[PDB]
């Protein structure tokens, strides 16, 4: 079995990759300008655009893409580090609101992962939870686009 | 530092 979401690790930190279109997209504020572990050593970015909060390293072993959504839906579907998937209505270009805000706890850890469409299909890559108070009711998505123009 | 992978999530829940 492959898998499009990866869940990484640095020395200081845990979040989310997603393999979109052959690359191993995550958010530039967990991995930096780091390299990705592979059993012939480490590889090196093949994308990397701080302004975006983006990088990308060639897709990894045991991995599959995801494909980038083409319907335009605005009703996403955020996939969590624990596999928990939460509906999302998208406001804007790079933002969405939750159908029903969860503490941040629930949303820590699954930067990098995917907002999907109702086909499953990559809408855009999950950057920051928009908290108040400590509860997390709208994030932060890079979409898809700006992947597809990096490459 | 490099960043490890520490486990996989497969979208459509394929067991295989
Ligand atoms: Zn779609």
């Amino acid at each position: 079995v492959e898998g499009e979401v990866q869940i990484v690790s640095t020395a200081t930190q845990t979040f989310l990759a997603t393999c979109i279109n052959g690359v191993c997209w995550t958010v530039y504020h967990g991995a930096g300008t780091r390299t990705i572990a592979s059993p012939k050593g480490p590889v090196i970015q093949m994308y990397t655009n701080v302004d975006q909060d983006l990088v990308g390293w060639p897709a990894p072993q045991g991995s599959r893409s995801l494909t980038p959504c083409t319907c335009g839906s605005s009703d996403l579907y955020l996939v969590t580090r624990h596999a928990d998937v939460i509906p999302v209505r998208r406001r804007g270009d790079s933002r969405g609101s939750l159908l029903s805000p969860r503490p941040i706890s629930y949303l820590k850890g699954s930067s990098g992962g995917p907002l999907l469409c109702p086909a499953g299909h990559a809408v855009g890559l999950f950057r920051a939870a928009v908290c108040t108070r400590g509860v997390a009711k709208a994030v932060d998505f890079i979409p898809v686009e700006n992947l597809e123009t990096t490459m | 530092g490099s960043v490890v992978i520490v486990g996989r999530i497969v979208l459509s829940g394929k067991p295989a």
